[PDB]
């Protein structure tokens, strides 16, 4: 039931973890 | 869509992002191209919303600020979408679907009984400002009709009693098992999985070659 | 019938005055309204043709009944906004029944 | 002394004219006429304004009384409505 | 049913510079 | 931003006097000539009523609107 | 080289490559209906008063826009063109408010004319009008926006000629108004030009509110003195006195703009 | 003819059933040549989609392979990019809900096999900010992905590179038009843009770019791996592939089936879903491809299937694919007229002919429920409905005017009709 419960900041925080793995700006 | 300045809402409320929000603000702008930033307004804009779900003049002016654009370039994003609320909003904030797929599916329905439970007018918040009602338009998830959406909760296939069981809920307790409260699993025929009801082929099945 | 001079300085009945005859001069009044400081029918200039009873959207000018205004004098025939607001208002009663009658018409 | 005022004055070369024959002024002033008028109460956000009469009045204008901090006035009778 | 005076009323158009009263 | 008025050539006599009248304050003229503008449909043709008639000309070359480069595409460029 | 030929009805002109589907016709010397263009300001596409029938096309272009292609012959005054600019007459006028003897653009209007010669006869908008409320946008343009015709060109003037940046649209729908959202007076130099620019009569001039009306002002062409640009400027004297001074063009020092001075 | 294989059915994961997570998605086995397709090259994924002959998933139908063909020009020094819309705010569009909630993975794939067919630089996802929900469910799946190395530089073990984003949509249907959505991306009002420079011309951020419904960019790698033939062999001519049809209202089982394309409209009701609700004769109309298309009346109906060629012979568009059922138990007058209810709260204003037109046509249409407007004034509203058709900037106004038309083209007598009803009771 992960979708059942998700914070505010789930989205952009979850992004921000990704921004590691982001790949270089252009 | 004209902001007079309110002792409530006008600049004189400060407004800044949290220690954690700025973080979050920044995570935001490298997602974006490098060299852009406005393109983040509206994210950012969100966050704003995050925070508070007032938004008031002050809230976009520090977007604008953060995000170094035209001020007006921010009011005018704010104004354009729904999504963002440049006054008050309820803790629960409910929002009932009323386009024409729910209402044929009984949309209205819901309304009624909701406007009982709340025991207030459509539109406005309760005087609890525990909950706000608003008719918003499709917010998808159709096939489920019956709808409404409470700060992304997204209950559906609801028939009128389960709302107030819901708005119950929330009045005592939180967390009300926000989804379709039907026996149905997102969106399924109430008859099965005639679509597939056999077990899904594996990696590499039937694959072509070439 | 409030009080407020129907005439809000649009101009074409001077626009469409065929002699002339009408000269307006406005300016906005303290109301913020739109009025006309200088309202001068010549009547001499003026052949009664009525096309500014026709002109007026507001219909603030019209040919009223009366014929009978001969004067010993050229200039009291020049008639200022007050002398024309002043025959507005002693005709008015009569005037608001012809326009009565033929409003339908038009 | 009229509605703007004209006053040929006691130095013009004008006000000879007067000289054993009255001037025309006017009673009622207009200007104060409308002020004088009751401020029409409506419950729609938005009201028309015929002038009262429909063809026997101003090209009909609806007029957004939508915020109580003005009255709107409709820009042919200059009468004031309190939304 | 059971002399007038034609004159201009409006104001002047071109206002004059008033001499400055003090001497100098 | 209509331009058919913007086409034809046009003759005008210089300005003159035009003094308040006493009486009503309308506007009075003493100059006859200065209503009239004649609609000539070139140059040519105008400088050649002045030269007969024996008043004095001063032609003015006409400015018509230059050529300007518009693209929608143009504007939608984040660069510039 | 670089000279493509388009008809615009049949007349062959030839235009560079990049030239708008309206600049071709201005060459052969018809002129599409147009708000929202100014030569000026950038294409926004807003009005689309300007559809035209490029001939075998399914539908009409965008005039401002579309950059005219090899051989697309115009017809300007076509069957459909014509229904393309009477419907949408129909639509500018709907939520218009009609105070025509109110808005002293009135003979300077933009709208009544291609109203009076490409739109239609009649309206059949038999429901309710809307209305906006006016605000103030500074000392010298009166806005009377309920006249706005959403066109733009002010919140383009107001970014791309004078770098304000401030007036912007406000909303979506029907009740999109473009007035600075919070009260904020448009001062900058540059300013009164909105007013020339604003084909509407929405915001025009405080001062010359109601003083005059166009047909009757005589026009003298003459020069700027209140600053050493020297703009060509028009005078519009009125039985003697004088009542505006607007911009005339001159391409090489104003070209269609004069300062807040000397206006 | 439909019925197509469980097998066959591209999203199974759809209704859930497997994990949506990877490890669910590797017993789908959704990136199982992967990198293989990306060796094998940009032309041979584009001879793939060109072969399947796939046709546009969302609402506007073009042949996909050739909309990918044009940015697929050489680079001009800016970063080609990738726009996946998953906002669809037509009314009966839970069809990509299901995608993004239930296999987000396969979409995630979808974007790297259709990254390296434009040579997209990068590609951003649009997920409807009403659904918050489902964008939680996609980055913790784009998350996996990278972790495992599939998307990133040197993603899936390969020359070529892609990183995926999710972008935020704010409750607008209109963000979803092609020229807006990338607005809406690049931070300003979401207001689209004339076609004149086309969106791979003039890109987000002025780098090409191009934009694709989410089941469009889903199905890529799937027809890749199965080959356009396989593919090419289950649509009708032009029409082809398997699309997903959302059947909503007035239908004894509500459901989103992935059946296959060209069903007769009888069967698929009658067949999976539910039947009509009522009965097949309670059908008062059916609604195609969700509010933007026409309606159609039933008895053209199951004469008619649901294919876009079909269709466009029938005068209503295959669109969403979003069946919308009305019993003989609605007032149609007030069912069209709450879409143009849900025209005139969403359309951007930015064009004339659509702002006052749809607000003309909503107000008429509340006329019309109560039947207070004369009989005259519905071909009036005819000649409204074709004004905005073809002027508008965008096909909203283009969307607006069919459901009009629609009414006034079956239901014609029925709108007299409450005419006469009101001018009896006076
Ligand atoms: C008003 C309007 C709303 C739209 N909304 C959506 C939408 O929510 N989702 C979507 O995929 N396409 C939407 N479209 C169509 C897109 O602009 C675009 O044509 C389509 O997404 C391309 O997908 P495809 O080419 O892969 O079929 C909309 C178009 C218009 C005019
Ligand atoms: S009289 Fe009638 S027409 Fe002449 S100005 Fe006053 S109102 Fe306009
Ligand atoms: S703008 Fe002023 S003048 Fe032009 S039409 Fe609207 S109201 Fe009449
Ligand atoms: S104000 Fe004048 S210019 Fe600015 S939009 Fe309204 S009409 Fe177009
Ligand atoms: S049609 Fe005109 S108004 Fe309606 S959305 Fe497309 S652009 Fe905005
Ligand atoms: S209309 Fe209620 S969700 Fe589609
Ligand atoms: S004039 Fe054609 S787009 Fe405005
Ligand atoms: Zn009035």
């Amino acid at each position: 039931l992960q979708h059942h419960d998700y914070n505010t900041y789930t989205f952009l925080d979850l992004n921000l973890d990704l921004s590691k793995f982001r790949l270089p700006q252009p | 869509f004209v902001h007079r300045d309110t002792p409530e809402n006008n600049p004189d409320t400060p407004f800044d992002f949290t220690p954690e929000n700025y973080k979050r603000i920044e995570a935001i702008v490298k997602n974006y191209p490098e060299g852009h930033q406005a393109a983040a307004v509206l994210p950012v804009l969100d966050l704003a919303q995050r925070q508070n779900g007032w938004l008031p003049i002050s809230a976009m002016n520090k977007v604008a600020e953060v995000l170094q654009v035209p001020p007006m370039r921010v009011y005018e994003v704010a104004t354009f979408y729904t999504m963002y609320n440049r006054k008050p909003v309820g803790k629960y904030h409910i929002q009932v679907c009323t386009t024409t797929p729910c209402m044929l599916r009984d949309s209205d329905s819901i309304l009624e009984t909701l406007q009982r439970k709340l025991g207030i007018k459509v539109g406005e918040t309760t005087p609890d400002k525990l909950f706000t009602l608003i008719e918003v338009e499709c917010l998808g998830a159709c096939v489920n009709a019956p709808m409404v959406q409470i700060n992304d909760n997204y209950y559906e296939d609801l028939t009128p009693k389960d709302i107030e069981e819901i708005i119950d809920e929330l009045k005592a307790g939180k967390v009300p098992k926000p989804g379709p409260r039907s026996g149905r699993f997102c969106c399924e025929p109430a008859g099965g999985l005639t679509s597939l009801t056999e077990p899904p082929k594996g990696p590499g099945f039937g694959v072509q070659a070439g | 019938p409030s009080g407020e001079e129907r005439c809000i300085a649009c101009k074409l009945c001077e626009a469409i005055c065929p002699a002339q005859a009408i000269t307006i001069e406005a300016e906005p009044r303290a109301d913020g309204s739109r009025r006309t400081t200088r309202y001068d029918i010549d009547m001499t200039k003026c052949i009664y043709c009525g096309f500014c009873q026709e002109a007026c959207p507001v219909d603030a000018i019209v040919e009223g009944p009366n014929f009978e205004f001969s004067t010993e004098t050229h200039e009291e025939l020049l008639y200022n906004k007050e002398k024309l607001l002043n025959n507005g208002d002693k005709w008015e009663a009569e005037i608001a029944a012809n326009i009565q009658a033929d409003y339908l018409y038009r | 002394i009229t509605h703007t005022g004209q006053v040929y004055d006691e130095k013009d070369y004008r006000r000879v004219r007067f000289v054993d024959r009255q001037k025309e002024v006017n009673e009622n002033f207009a200007i104060d006429l409308i002020a004088q008028q009751p401020v029409n109460e409506v419950e729609h956000r938005i009201i028309a304004c015929d002038g009262g009469g429909g063809a026997l009045g101003h090209p009909k204008v609806y007029i957004n009384l939508d915020k109580e901090t003005k009255t709107g006035t409709c820009g042919y009778c200059g009468l004031q409505f309190k939304q | 049913p059971t002399q007038y005076v034609p004159y201009s009323t409006t104001r002047k158009k071109i206002h004059e510079w008033v001499p400055p009263s003090t001497p100098y | 931003s209509g331009v058919n008025n913007t086409k034809k050539w046009k003759m005008e006599f210089d300005t003159r006097e035009r003094w308040e009248n006493p009486l009503m304050g309308w506007a009075s003229t003493a100059d006859p000539l200065s209503n009239m503008v004649l609609t000539f449909s070139a140059k040519e043709d105008a400088i050649a009523f002045a030269e007969k008639n024996g008043w004095s000309y001063d032609v003015e070359e006409k400015k018509v609107p230059k050529p300007k480069s518009k693209s929608y595409g143009a504007n939608f460029s984040w660069n510039k | 080289s670089n000279l493509i030929e388009v008809f615009v009805d049949g007349q062959s002109v030839m235009v560079e490559p990049g030239t708008t589907v309206l600049q071709a016709c201005e060459k052969v010397g018809m002129q599409i209906p147009r708000f929202c263009y100014h030569e000026r300001l950038s294409v926004a596409g807003n009005c689309r008063m300007c559809l035209v029938e490029i001939e075998k096309a399914p539908k009409v272009v965008a005039a401002c826009a579309m950059p005219v292609m090899k051989g697309w012959n115009i017809l300007t005054n076509s069957e459909k063109s014509k229904k393309a600019r009477e419907g949408v007459m129909e639509f500018l006028l709907a939520n218009h408010p009609l105070d025509c003897p109110i808005c002293d653009q009135g003979g300077e209007c933009d709208l009544q004319d291609q109203s009076m010669m490409f739109g239609s006869d009649r309206s059949r908008f038999l429901e309710g009008k809307r209305a906006v409320e006016d605000k103030n946008i500074g000392p010298l343009v009166k806005t009377i926006m309920t006249r706005c015709i959403q066109c733009t060109r002010c919140i383009r003037f107001a970014s791309e000629i004078a770098g304000v940046d401030d007036l912007g649209t406000t909303g979506r729908g029907n009740d999109m108004q473009v007035g600075t959202y919070i009260e904020k007076m448009f001062m900058s130099e540059l300013s009164g030009n909105v007013i020339d620019i604003c084909p509407v009569g929405a915001l025009t001039s405080k001062p010359y509110a109601f003083t005059a009306r166009p047909w009757e002002t005589r026009k003298t062409e003459s020069i700027d003195v209140m600053d050493a640009v020297g703009s060509n400027i028009v005078v519009s004297t009125r039985t003697g006195e004088v009542m505006r001074i607007l911009p005339r063009m001159h391409e090489d020092i104003n070209e269609e703009w004069i300062s807040d001075k000397t206006r | 003819f439909g019925s197509l294989k469980d097998e066959d059915r591209i999203f199974t994961n759809l209704y859930g059933r497997h994990d949506w997570r990877l490890k669910g998605a590797l017993r789908r086995g959704d990136w199982y040549k992967t990198k293989e397709i990306l060796l094998k090259g940009p032309d041979w994924i584009l001879g793939e989609m060109k072969t399947s002959g796939l046709r546009g998933r969302g609402g506007a139908g073009f042949p996909t392979g050739l909309k990918w063909s044009f940015m697929n020009k050489p680079s001009d020094g800016r970063p080609k990019y990738l726009v996946v819309n998953a906002d669809e705010g037509e009314p009966g569009t839970c069809k990509d809900r299901e995608i993004m909630r239930h296999d987000p993975h396969k979409l995630v794939e979808g974007c790297l096999v259709g990254g390296r067919a434009m040579g997209a630089r990068a590609a951003y996802i649009y997920i409807r900010g009403e659904f918050y929900n489902e964008a939680s469910n996609l980055q913790v799946a784009i998350r996996e992905a990278y972790e495992a190395g599939l998307i990133g530089k040197n993603a899936c073990g390969s020359d070529y590179d892609f990183d995926v984003f999710v972008v935020r949509g704010a409750g607008a249907y209109i963000c979803g038009e092609e020229t807006a959505l990338i607005e809406s991306i690049e931070g300003k009002q979401g207001k689209p843009r004339l076609k004149p420079p086309f969106p791979a011309d003039v890109g987000v951020f002025g780098c090409p770019t191009t934009v694709a419904n989410v089941e469009t960019v889903a199905v890529s790698p799937t027809i890749c791996r199965r080959g356009g033939t396989w593919f090419a062999g289950f649509g009708r001519e032009r029409n082809s592939g398997t699309k997903l049809f959302n059947i909503s209202g007035h239908v004894n089982h509500p459901c989103t089936v992935e059946e296959e394309m060209s069903v007769p409209l009888k069967e698929l009701i009658e067949k999976h879903a539910g039947g009509v609700t009522g009965g097949w004769d309670n059908l008062l109309a059916v609604i195609p491809g969700g509010s933007s298309t026409p309606l159609i009346p039933k008895s053209v109906c199951e004469t008619v299937l649901m294919d876009f060629d079909a269709l466009v012979q029938a005068q209503t568009g295959l669109g969403t694919a979003a069946v919308i059922v009305m019993d003989r138990s609605t007032d149609i007058v007030k069912a069209i007229a709450r879409l143009i209810e849900f025209y005139k709260h969403e359309s951007c204003g930015q064009c004339t002919p659509c702002r006052e037109g749809v607000d003309w046509m909503n107000k008429v249409m509340a006329r019309f429920v109560k039947g207070d407007a004369r009989p005259a004034e519905i071909d009036s509203l005819w000649e409204i409905s074709k004004q905005i058709e073809g002027h508008t900037i965008c096909a909203l106004g283009d969307g607006a005017a069919w459901p009009v038309q629609g009414l006034i083209r079956h239901f014609r007598p029925e709108l007299e009709d409450r005419m006469q009803r009101f001018a009896q009771q006076h």
